[PDB]
RNA sequence: UGGAGAGUUUGAUCCUGGCUCAGGGUGAACGCUGGCGGCGUGCCUAAGACAUGCAAGUCGUGCGGGCCGCGGGGUUUUACUCCGUGGUCAGCGGCGGACGGGUGAGUAACGCGUGGGUGACCUACCCGGAAGAGGGGGACAACCCGGGGAAACUCGGGCUAAUCCCCCAUGUGGACCCGCCCCUUGGGGUGUGUCCAAAGGGCUUUGCCCGCUUCCGGAUGGGCCCGCGUCCCAUCAGCUAGUUGGUGGGGUAAUGGCCCACCAAGGCGACGACGGGUAGCCGGUCUGAGAGGAUGGCCGGCCACAGGGGCACUGAGACACGGGCCCCACUCCUACGGGAGGCAGCAGUUAGGAAUCUUCCGCAAUGGGCGCAAGCCUGACGGAGCGACGCCGCUUGGAGGAAGAAGCCCUUCGGGGUGUAAACUCCUGAACCCGGGACGAAACCCCCGACGAGGGGACUGACGGUACCGGGGUAAUAGCGCCGGCCAACUCCGUGCCAGCAGCCGCGGUAAUACGGAGGGCGCGAGCGUUACCCGGAUUCACUGGGCGUAAAGGG
RNA sequence: GCUGAUAUAGCUCAGUUGGUAGAGCGCACCCUUGGUGAGGGUGAGGUCGGCAGUUCGAAUCUGCCUAUCAGCACCA
């Protein structure tokens, strides 16, 4: 199905996944579909996270199926609260 | 030496055959359908046409025909045979088809 | 590897005196006074009007022969002081100042430009903060370059660190003499590098 | 586990030696399971190379003898002394080899009172006037073509049931004890002469020869020098003898090395394979040679400088200029010298390393690398 | 924000003009020499053939037994072995092998590119919503017994359970013949008739949990279609019979000649048809001031192929990389009666060749499959190794230090160069030795709270004991090209149109700056030269930007 | 790695019949030129592929070995 996973950027040990919409059988790297957000491992810089939160439900509204730790970037992003 | 993906064929050979039958079925239902729609047998005509729109559809039920798969085969059916009563037979056993 | 090795050989050749070892390249004996001209056998007889070529190949290599850049780079930091917005005349030179090593030797820490080279490849020197060991470091605004702290009692720190007392530092960079700091307040000017060098020159040489 | 040593046969053609040497086998594998061939008595491991025992094939038959601690001289009963005989004898000195086991096969054939003691007659005699222990020497007696058709009948048989069977052992016996085994120095680096050159799937070059230094196991560096353009260094990746794994194969032991992405030109015999850094290409070298006398078999004239003729190292064969050092010039035979070689071909030399200088289908001196000129 | 030129036709000049140098690019190769790291990158030929290993599996929460070990012996013991419960071996049944991955052979093509049409259509799993899920019969495996057999296997009969299979109702609903309505290529609504639904699995059991049936709306990915663009040869000029259209059928998810009957004779073409060559296409790539030119390899997108050729089954999906049926070529076993095999997946052999990699470490991350989850499979992947192939970073030392060693070479014999270069003196300290030592990894999961929000906790690292930090600490690699001019760089000797150089003009015929060595010098530096090939300079196919009275060229 | 064949002046290639190794094309110093050609002059040399043994006598019979050409030598 559709799913919300990530894609490698970066070089060689310098990781750089970005957060994003993409029809599951894809490549990882492979043409995906819009995006919604990166994420920094090595969390250099206090600019390793963002998401498009309006952007981010709108695909979960239809079906948008997260990986396991995509679901959690997402958490840290508080996408479901709802308060 | 083999892989377990044969399961996947033996698997085959069956279902290859549990609609091969619906099939050929539904074409001699047909064939002895409109044999008898265009004969004059009004009556035990549209009978076998009404049995027909039954097995094609459950046809439909699987893997075998499927959507208009049937859909179209009755559009067909209850087609050709009206278009035959109609060499002066009148549908008496308003069975299936409609008046 | 940068060259190493006789370079007051090339005080002369390009018979424009140069400084490449400091103190003595300084003294009454820069090699270059003593000897005015090429090396070589030859070295002392008429010259043909050097070409149009010529000319901008000793423009180049006095200028790129005065740091210990080796081509390569020189060449290569060329290019980078094209596309920036401006004229290549200042930029470049700027460019080869914002050198790390170059800079420390700017700022006294070491006599000569191929010293401050030996001062960056051994942690010696220091920038706000942490500490570098690439003479291609290139400095930024506002960025004081600082003597380590193993270094700081060497022999040799002292005298060198010594020739400061009095003398100023150039018109972007201040000093912090007895506690070595001294900031890169911004890239230096054409007119504040008193350089035998025609730029414009330097510069035609890279067209062909 | 059980102690190993490399042997062989020898002697003059038809006596036997090549069927010998598979009735040595089989035997063996009755009382030893899981059994240039292999077999192993219930005391030891083993490793025998039938020689080709014919003239022409000398060449690489005497890189045979190079590769063994003990030759097997066969005889036929029938038969007895021959020419094939006194020659791949007095190689038996030449290149090492300590001891040397007769079998008198063939025994069964033609009854005689002397013959059988008259044979070996025509043996110790012939042993000693080489200077060998033609005396002590473990002659045996039971045509081994015999026994080696009571093992096919039946594949499986004990200590001698087949008359013959047992006279099998009195090689299996007279072999295990008499010859004892040698040291290989493992302390030292490594290096081990090339024989022969193989190929296969997946793996590729394979090199056989004895090992004479140290040890080898997958994941070694090593460097072959041996004539030709430059010594190419390349890490081993198989280590297997006798058609299976060898964990750290030592000195001794001829396994097959296979050195990882090469082609099987590059790794042509006459070549060495060792420690990164030990031995190199050198051409010219001063060595202390022994020239042979003519009362010896060698040279009955001798040269002059300018000379040149061929010289055998390790499993190697080439020929080099001999350049007699001022004043040095008719050198003759029963002579020792000291002069030079500047062999046609680069070769793998480290001072101080054993060869020989023959021509002409003799042998005509000994000697061993006094320091290397280039 | 961007354009540079020269060497060569002469006795000399100017013109046209061909050639050639200075520039930049490279999946390269060959030569000589070669210390380090990181990031890149690594068959361009044989779409040749491949001894081995590994690439796609996962569910007991669909079902029933085989089986090894433990709960309690039916009765009273072994008996009709009933049941509590976790491993495990296939079988049944499910979702998955149609993606990921590899290659470019084919292909000039609606194949690709791009903008559109679909009132001519499909889509598993994925979320939203509407209605439901009541009853029923049965087979074949597994297993037991009998057989052929070298084996791969397989034949007979007999039980057997399911989410496997078939029949009834159930008709919210949808599909069809026909009639009406609004709409206009089959879309939307409406009435009669006919026709189809369906499975229970889990524990903490009138309630959750993953499912089932049909309907609809959303998403995602698809098929078909269309205008436009898409290389050379015209010494290739005409091409076509399912060919062009119609009519009614078959087939399709769907349009259509896609297929078939029937008729009519059309359709295409110098705006280049038909044929021949080549070639996967684009995003992009190198060059160029620009316009152009040349190109399409790392990565992504679409397509095509999976030993060669054909085909169908299964399914939402393939006419199927690692599934099947057949023919062929070829390899292997063979009890010579019939089997087996496709690395253009990973690692590697060999063949050819100028030439291109390790039979690897790990699933920790990321990503994909199956499941409630645990977690399992994953040679995709993340890392490592080899290769100066490329780029970028780094060292072989820094500061002193002579009217100036020695040696080697010119020398108007006065003395000039290598040269501060070395030596020597300090100093620093690549390496090597020592200890500490990473982030990338926080979640599936557990706990409060409803497995919600939110809050709390824990396990998990292949590269690694590497990077980076702290301590100690030895002066510790250099090579290639060139020096008449175009072009930076001069002299001695040997050589005597010889030996030889050469990109172009050209040097060598007893003083050679050009051949060869030497001393010296110039560029560059782990590189440097050579070869090959693209663009440039070349307004040298010219739009930008040329020419045609004798230079090339007006047609008689 | 075993054999077989070919290895004769710089080059082509003659031959012998065991014994003081040929032909021409070239070529070296001349006279000449500037140098060469041509013209008239003068000739001067073959390790019989190589190292080695046999003979009174070794390019011809022996033995070895080296570049090269041809062969179901050649999977730990
Ligand atoms: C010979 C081939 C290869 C040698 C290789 C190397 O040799 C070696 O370098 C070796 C090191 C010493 C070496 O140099 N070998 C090199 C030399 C070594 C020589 C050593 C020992 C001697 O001593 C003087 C030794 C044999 C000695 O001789 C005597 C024999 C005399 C015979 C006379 C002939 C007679 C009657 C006869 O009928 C006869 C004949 O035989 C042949 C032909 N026709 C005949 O008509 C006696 O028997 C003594 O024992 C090492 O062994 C290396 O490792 C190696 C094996 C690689
Ligand atoms: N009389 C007899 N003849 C035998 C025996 N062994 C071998 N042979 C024969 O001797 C001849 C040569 O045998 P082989 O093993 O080939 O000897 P090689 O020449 O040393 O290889 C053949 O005919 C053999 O069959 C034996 O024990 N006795
Ligand atoms: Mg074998
Ligand atoms: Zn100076």
């Amino acid at each position: 199905m559709v799913k919300i996973r990530l894609a490698r950027f970066g070089s060689k040990h310098n990781p750089h996944y970005r957060i994003v919409v993409t029809d599951a059988r894809r490549k990882r790297d492979g043409k995906y579909i819009e995006k919604i957000g990166y994420y920094d491992p090595r969390k250099t810089t206090p600019d390793w996270l963002k998401v498009d939160v309006e952007r981010a439900r709108y695909w979960l509204s239809v079906g948008a199926q997260p990986t396991d730790t995509a679901r959690r970037l997402l958490r840290q992003a508080g996408v479901f609260r709802q308060e | 030496r083999n892989l377990s993906a044969l399961k996947r064929h033996r698997q085959s050979l069956k279902r290859r055959l549990r609609n091969k039958a619906k099939k050929s079925a539904i074409k001699t239902l047909s064939k002895k359908a409109i044999q008898l729609a265009q004969e004059g047998k009004a009556e035990e005509a549209l009978k076998i046409m009404r049995k027909a729109e039954s097995l094609i559809d459950k046809a439909a039920k699987g893997s075998t025909l499927h959507k208009n798969a049937a859909a179209r085969r009755k559009s067909r059916l209850m087609r050709k045979v009206r278009q035959l009563l109609e060499a002066a037979g009148a549908p008496l056993i308003g069975g299936g088809l409609s008046a | 590897g940068r060259y190493i090795g006789p370079v007051c050989r090339l005080c002369r050749r390009e018979g424009v005196k140069l400084y490449l070892k400091g103190e003595r390249c300084y003294s009454p004996k820069c090699a270059m006074e003593r000897r005015p001209y090429p090396p070589g056998q030859h070295g002392q007889k008429r010259a043909r009007r050097p070409s149009d070529y010529a000319v901008r190949l000793r423009e180049k290599q006095k200028l790129r022969r005065i740091y210990g850049i080796s081509e390569r780079q020189f060449r290569n930091l060329f290019e980078e002081a094209s596309k920036k917005k401006g004229v290549t005349g200042s930029v470049f030179l700027g460019l080869l100042e914002s050198r790390l090593d170059n800079v420390v030797y700017r700022l006294g820490f070491a006599v000569s430009r191929r010293q401050a080279r030996q001062l960056v490849r051994h942690g010696h020197i220091t920038v706000n903060g942490r500490r570098v060991d690439l003479p291609s470091y290139r400095v930024r605004p506002g960025d004081e370059i600082a003597v380590a702290e193993k270094s700081r009692n060497l022999e040799l720190i002292r005298q060198n660190l010594e020739a400061m007392k009095g003398r100023k530092v150039g018109p972007w960079l201040s000093l912090d003499v007895e506690g070595m700091k001294g900031k890169f307040l911004r890239l230096p000017d054409r007119e504040d590098l008193a350089l035998p060098v025609n730029e414009q020159l330097v510069i035609e040489f890279y067209s062909r | 586990t059980k102690p190993h040593v490399n042997v062989g046969t020898i002697g003059h053609v038809d006596h036997g030696k090549t069927t010998l040497t598979a009735a040595l086998t089989y035997v063996a594998a009755a009382e030893n399971p899981n059994v240039h061939v292999e077999y192993e008595t219930a005391k030891r491991h083993y490793s025998h190379v039938d020689c080709p025992g014919h003239a022409d094939y000398i060449k690489n038959m005497i890189t045979g003898a190079a590769q063994m601690d003990g030759a097997i001289l066969v005889v036929s009963a029938a038969d007895g002394p021959m020419p094939q005989t006194r020659e791949h004898i007095l190689l038996a000195r030449q290149v090492g080899v300590p001891y040397i086991v007769v079998f008198m096969n063939k025994v069964d054939m033609v009854d005689d009172p002397e013959l059988l003691d008259l044979v070996e007659m025509e043996v110790r005699d012939l042993l000693n006037q080489y200077e060998f222990p033609g005396d002590e020497v473990p002659v045996i007696r039971g045509s081994a073509l015999l026994a080696l058709e009571q093992m096919h009948r039946n594949p499986k048989t004990r200590r001698g049931e087949n008359e013959w069977v047992d006279k099998i052992w009195e090689l299996l016996d007279a072999i295990d004890e008499y010859i004892p085994t040698p040291v290989r120095d493992v302390d030292k680096p490594f290096l081990m002469p090339v024989e022969d050159v193989f190929t296969i799937t997946g793996r590729g070059t394979v090199a056989t020869g004895r090992i004479e230094r140290g040890k080898v196991k997958v994941g070694d560096e090593v460097e072959i020098v041996g004539l030709a353009p430059e010594t190419r260094r390349t890490v081993v990746t198989g280590v297997e003898m006798h058609r299976k794994t060898l964990q750290e194969g030592i000195a001794g032991d001829n396994v097959g090395v296979l050195l990882r992405g090469v082609s099987r030109e590059e790794v042509e015999r006459g070549q060495v394979l060792a420690k990164p850094g030990s031995i190199t290409p050198h051409t010219k070298f001063e060595a202390s040679v022994y020239v042979l006398k003519k009362e010896e078999g060698g040279r009955h004239t001798g040269f002059f400088s300018g000379y040149r003729p061929q010289f055998y190292f390790r499993t190697t064969d080439v020929t080099g200029v001999v350049q007699l050092p001022p004043g040095v010039e008719m050198v003759m035979p029963g002579d020792n010298v000291t002069f030079t070689v500047e062999l046609i071909k680069p070769v793998a030399l480290e001072e101080g390393l054993r060869f020989a200088i023959r021509e002409g289908g003799r042998t005509v001196g000994a000697g061993v690398v006094t320091k290397i000129l280039e």
